[PDB]
Formats: C-alpha cells, structure tokens, sequence
RNA sequence: UUUAUCU
C-alpha cells in the first residue's frame, strides 16, 4: 500500500484605581481616570455611595444581596428565622440615590444616558447602632458566581414558537450556606468586598425592558430560578444591566424578642461610555493607559483578601 | 522535544 | 491592604 | 502635513518617551 | 522606534491608521496572542454623492461588516425624528459573502473582527456655489436586547435586539470636529474593547427593530432598514465606536463629493467556504503593535481636513 | 526560561496523551485568580462501524458530552434529514441534574482548557478497511431572529449555531488517512483570552422544537434527547473537529475511542463539589505564550501509534 | 546566488 501525501511605581491612576476597590467611602477616595485598562476611550467613572439606617423584624432572617447590576445599592428579602429562600418570596429593589437621573422613568429609555457600563470595584458596609443588652443574633455572609444566562422553552400557540428569556444562573447556591464565609454576633458589624469575575475587564451592554425576573407572563417554574425579582415600579427603579462581579450574599439572623437596628453604607466605582447627548458627557475622561503594575496588585489584592472582616 |  |  | 506623519510623529515621541 | 516592531504588525498598523497613503494594504491580520487561520480583507469603496440643498444629510459609519454606511435625509436645523428610516450601502461584493437570505448569513464565514474604520470625504463641488458645513463626533454605539411582555394565547413575553447609546446621535456631540464644506473630512474609530474579540455573525436581520415589532417599544430613537434580504442584510455589531456625519447643505447650494471607506477587517473561513484558500493564521502577537495601536488611536483628532487624508 | 508547575501542569493535561499526564492541573494560569475547579473528562469506549456506511463524529465545546455522531450512506454528506446524536462523559447527569432547568444549580459558568480525541483500530489485517479523514469547524453560537404570524403578530429570537455549514464538504487542508493507522488530534482556543461561557438552560434540542429547520439557516438537526439522560449545558470557544469515517461493507472496523478534555467550572457555593476548588493559578506569561505556539505548532491530526 | 520593509 502506498502512505498517502498531506499537503513599586505604579501610575497614580492605578494609585487613586486600587484605593477605589478596597478604600471605605470615609477615606473619602476618589474614582480616579479609570481602570488601567488597555483601552484608551472615552468614559466617565462615577463613586456610587448610599447610607441606609434600618431595623430588623425579630424572628426574621433578612436575606440581602449586592447586585452587580447598575442602578441598584442591594435586594431585600425577608423570612423565617432558620428559614432559606423559597418559590414563594421575591425580592425588593433599593436603588442608589439619584436612580431616576440617569436611567430615566420608563424601563424602554434606560439606555440614552449610556451605551454601557464596566465595574471597579463593590463595596458594603455595616455598622450596628443597638445597646449591648437589646440586641441578638448574628450575620453571614459568603459571595455568589452569579451570571445572566437565557432559558430556552417553547410555548404551545398557534402558530407555536419557542420564546426564550433571560434566567439568572447561580442562584441555587443561594440557599445553602457557602463553605467559605465569614459569621460573627451580630454587633461586630462587618465590612466587605468583591472582585472582578473575569480576567478580561469588557464593557457590558446596558438592557432595557427588564422590570421583573422571571419577566412576566412566564412560570417561575419554566425558569429553573429558586425564588423571583421585583423589578418594581418601572419608573422608580429597573434592572439595565448585569456586571461580572462575584455577587455577595449577606444574611441577619434575628432570634425571638431582639431588636437591632444598624447603619448601611454601600459604594462602587464603575466606569461607563457616555452618550454624546448626555449632559454627564462633558465630566469623562480617557481610561487611563494600561499599567502592569497596578493590573497584576489588583489581582493578588482579590486572592489575600478574607470573605469578610469585623466591623471596626 | 514535544512531551516535554 | 498594602501587605507587599 | 500628512497621515501617515501624524502618526509616525506620535510613535517616534511615545517609543522615545520611557 | 519603527524597527522595534514585527513586520506582521506594521502592515496591520497601516492598515488601520493611514489606509489611504498606500495604495496596498493587503496586511497580515492582527498580531494577537491568537494565531489561527483566518483571511484579512480590506474594504474599499467609492462613492460620488449630491445632496440635497435645504437639507441636512446625516450619515453613519458602523462596525457592520459588508456595509460601510447609512445614510438618511432631514430637513435642515433639524435632527433625525422617530419617524426617519436609514438605508445602508453595501460594499462591493456584499451579496457574494453573505448569500441572499438572512438565512445564508452564516454560511460564508464564522464570525469577525474590527481593525479600523476609515472614512474620506473630498468636495467635488465649483467654489462658487458651494455652501455648508460638516460636522462630526464619534458615538459609542453597542448592540444589545430588550425584553417586554406581550399579550397571546397564551401570553408570553418575547425578547429581540434593540441598541443602546443610540440617542446620542441626535445632538451634536461635545468632542467634534467642525468645518466648511468645501475643506472636506477625513477621520478614523478604533476597538471599543480593552481587548479584541470574535463577535459572531447575526441570522434573519434585516431590520431594526424587527417586523411585527412597535419602534419605541425598543426605546431606539428611529429606525434601521436594510431593505430586501437579497439586496441588503446585517450581520454583525462590531466593538468600534460608531461615527457619526452630519452635513448642513443651505438651500440653494451645490455640494456634491466622494466618498471612501477603508474597513481593515478579518474573519475566520468554513472548509466549505471557498474562500479559505486565502486563510493565513493569525499573525503571533507583538506587544508594541499593540501598544502603538492604543497610543495612536488615543493621540489623534476626533476628525481632519479632507485635504490632510 | 521557566514556568510554574501550575502552568506546567496545564499545559500537559492540554498537550500531553492521557497516558503520560494524571492531573488536569490546578487551573489555567491567566490573570484571573477566582475560586474555580479543574475536572480532567476522560470517555472510553469500544465501538464497531456500521458497514457500508460512513459515520461523521464532532467533538464539540459542549460540556459533559464527548461527541455528536450520526451516520448517513457512503459518500454522502449530512442532509437535513440527517441528526446528531451525543454520547456522555461519565456522571454528566450527575452535575447537570434531571432537567433542562436543573443545569445551573451545580455550577455557573465555564470555559475550556483543551479538547482532545484519539482512534485505536482494533481491527486484523485481514478484516478492516476503508479510510478516516479529518478537519476542523470554527463553529460558534450565534442567535437568529425571524417574523412569527400569531395575534397578535410578533419576532421570536432563537439561538442556532452557525459556521455549522463546514461540515458539508472536507477541508481544503486535512488529515487523509487509512483506517487502520488510526489518529490523534487535539483543538485549541478559538479566542486570544480565555472568557467564561455562562450556562445554558432549557436547551435540549437545535434547531428548538417548534422551530422550522428551514428558518434556523442550519444543515442539519441535533437532539440531546430527554432531560435526564442528556442535554445542551453550553458553548464553549473552540474550534470544533470534524471526522469522517469510511466503512465499506464488506468489513470489520473495531476500534477503541479515548477523548478526554480538561476544564474550569465555577462551583456554586450550595454545590456538593464546592470543597474541591481550588483559586485559579496565577498569570504565567511563559506558558501562554508557550500554549499559542505549540497550537500554531501542532498538525491537524496525526497518525495513531504516534 | 535569486523575488515586501526600515533611516
């Protein structure tokens, strides 16, 4: 047979960048140009802060996550002490001060202020304000791969079709309490951070539309999501977009008969392309040139960093 | 050389 | 923060 | 001046700049 | 300086800044990390143009492949209402690469990449009775999807392709160029992106929004037809700031001019595809290229004279 | 010069048989330093070809599934009658639960270290014949969207895979060889970094039931089957293998099949396999470049018993 | 010995 033939000094960018990831919000740190990111463009950074004073329901264990979503400081759920998320309980938008400016009030006009968003850095705070002897339980906290995937199903109608939606993956690993966490009584407070989910720093695309998820006129069951969204009202507050940030997952323990009431400061430097229409447009700066020094210390900053730290 |  |  | 010397003028003044 | 960077990575760089000086510019594709086969085509296409007086043309330089611009009409001291429909111009041989459904999109090629993004403009009107003005700012453009309810038996909520960033066409951008028609225009867009992805090719698109789809209900300011399948088609949304041309013509003017477009882009070949014969992979990826790119692309004017290309 | 072993590592499970190199390695070593877990996927398995018929098999980025096969009459190509049908690695149901909406719970996202297959005829001299030839598909996930006539009226979107046209004809550039020497192939990225790949959910079957193949642009068919035994959990970005595979009829072709891809999940924290992940090793700018160069390297296949 | 670059 014959064998066939095959023919130390890093640029004060990243000096004023890495503060902005795990500096708090009384250091009073600037967004700085950006992130040293290889792109040069054009975008303006913006340090989103929110201080929210509040109580727990005794007997209730609040269940609150930071969303890697623009527009929105956290979600609130609330149930049963011992009790895990269900079917049943949705969750509460609590958007960031001055929401409505930027994303305007219909779910359709999210997107003119801004083309799309890339995160920095989310931050969360919380502070106790109880007496020594009024309050009880304790805090729990361990961070969620959360990403926005789609599901697709088909629909009987005639003519029939297969419509497929936007589904939340990763929620399944909301319920059950993560291996790496940080628990502690409920008066040494705690402090927080989250790092970036990819080694690539792209732009995420703002959305529109999305109020509610599972969006309506779909079964939580044809979703495969543990639990639901409120979107709430439209013109108040909406989801635009999902960043790649481990999202955190906090939880308050509050045993019979105790009452705690605590402060809570949120923060995040995001950096998003400016519409030329926007009046924001004319604040922006270029995305600082990519520097490696501060690039690889943001990384090994991520991996040093503890789930969790006390309060103090 | 291409195993090691 | 600011170890190495 | 043209293009291309707008462009090599800026790649001769940041390669030197370091 | 210059002889610090590979070979392969110059070609790409004249390519992509300064199309217009060589008359050839084959190129030898992106030194990216990734070396895979692929072919690098560059666009040309020549257009001569009249506009109408009284009138402010608009035009729109996106990171679409086979089409190098939109173009639509509206009165003058105005700008583009809801109720303003755009229409492409393909590039030569657009039908051949593409097929002719939306269906046969595909076909051809995988997905794709942006180098650049060149436009030139050269008045070809008498100094006499030319007038007007030209005006320019790049609009950072991306594609991306909105989801709303509707009411069917029984009801479910459909979710398609809208885009964003889309308003800030209208008003004339802070950071822009300005100038009399008569001196013409010449500028470039850049990558988007910190880093170059493969976006891939779109299927059934020959409009946005969609048929059958209420234009509002996607939040667009106004709307994009690509025409017949067969003639026309979008395939893809690439990561390059979309630019954006506007074009004062006072009534009573004469202002005609012609056009070029110089698309450095590269896209990956199917076995079945015939044009993989040409395919030469991805050239290994050279640092200062890369660094040169950016530092370029970030040092230059939004626009420049026409005279200056 | 010289690399870590965790980059080392990385590169064997990726270029290394699975006869030389026992760990999948700590992880890829690339900027990215997150908890993630590395799950070396190894299928064997015996199989016999239908005579007189030519079998086509695709190794696809498709996670828990090795390969896609069919087979059509000899010397034809996929038809659009034709359709694929997947076999699973091990324990896929495992990780993947029962149904389509039980993909996420396990784990969030993904992305491929590399991709390996190889072929070892077992046929005797007097026995086998015939030819396998092989190329590769640069097939990607796109999503197409169509006019849909209800009421009232509206447009549906649909994911489909495109590029998926390749596989009518062979390569211009291809390994051509008899059935009885075998082959060892491998595919590499098929983007410059490395990204995550988010789930898939309620995706059993491309073109999706209630869909007209005509409208979907794609060749051919592809079922996973019920929700239990299979299913579609994502796309990764490689470039795919094609396999063609000539049984005249008057023969015996027995052959053993290895395919074996290592690769990065992010465990959910609820996840029963949580415990096991490791963070993702640091940058290793030698072995990236190290990775690219042994890709471009690397024929498109080569003879088995090498 | 032969046939696209850099000052």
């Amino acid at each position: 047979t014959a064998p066939v033939p095959q023919q130390t000094r890093l640029s004060q960018p990243g000096l004023a960048f890495l503060k902005c990831a795990f500096a708090p919000p009384d250091f009073n740190t600037d967004p700085g140009k950006g992130i040293p990111d290889r792109f040069e463009g054009k975008v303006v950074s913006r340090k989103d802060v929110l201080n929210q004073s509040i109580s727990f329901t005794a007997g209730q264990d609040t269940f609150i996550l930071i969303a890697p979503t623009p527009g929105v400081a956290y979600w609130s759920a609330s149930v049963p002490a011992g009790t895990f998320p269900t079917s049943a309980t949705t969750f509460n938008p609590v958007n960031y001060p001055g929401f409505t400016s930027m994303f305007g009030t219909t779910s359709t006009s999210r997107s003119n202020q801004v083309s799309s968003f890339r995160y920095a850095s989310m931050n969360v705070g919380i502070y106790p304000t109880s007496n020594l002897m009024q309050f009880a339980g304790s805090i729990t906290v361990w961070k969620c791969p959360v990403k926005l995937s789609t599901v697709q199903f088909p629909v009987a109608t005639d003519p029939a079709t297969s419509s497929l939606v936007h589904t939340l993956v990763g929620l399944n690993g909301v319920l059950a309490v993560g291996p790496d966490n940080f628990s502690e009584s409920f008066i040494k407070g705690v402090f927080s951070q989250s790092a970036c989910n990819e080694p690539n720093f792209q732009f995420n695309d703002i959305l529109q539309g999305i109020q509610t998820l599972p969006p309506a006129n779909v079964s939580l069951g044809s979703t495969g999501q543990p639990f639901t969204m409120d979107s709430g009202a439209e013109a108040t507050s909406g989801v635009v977009g999902w960043g790649n940030m481990d999202t955190i997952v906090i939880r308050v323990s509050a045993p019979e008969g105790a009452v705690n009431s605590a402060i809570l400061k949120a923060w995040s430097c995001i950096e998003y392309r400016p519409n030329p229409n926007a009046m924001l447009y004319q604040f922006g700066h270029d995305s600082p040139p990519l520097d490696e020094v501060a690039l690889q210390e943001y990384r090994t900053v991520a991996r040093s960093l503890p789930v969790a730290v006390i309060a103090a | 050389e291409r195993v090691k | 923060v600011k170890s190495i | 001046a043209s293009m291309w010397e707008r462009v090599k003028s800026i790649i001769k003044s940041s390669l030197a700049a370091a």
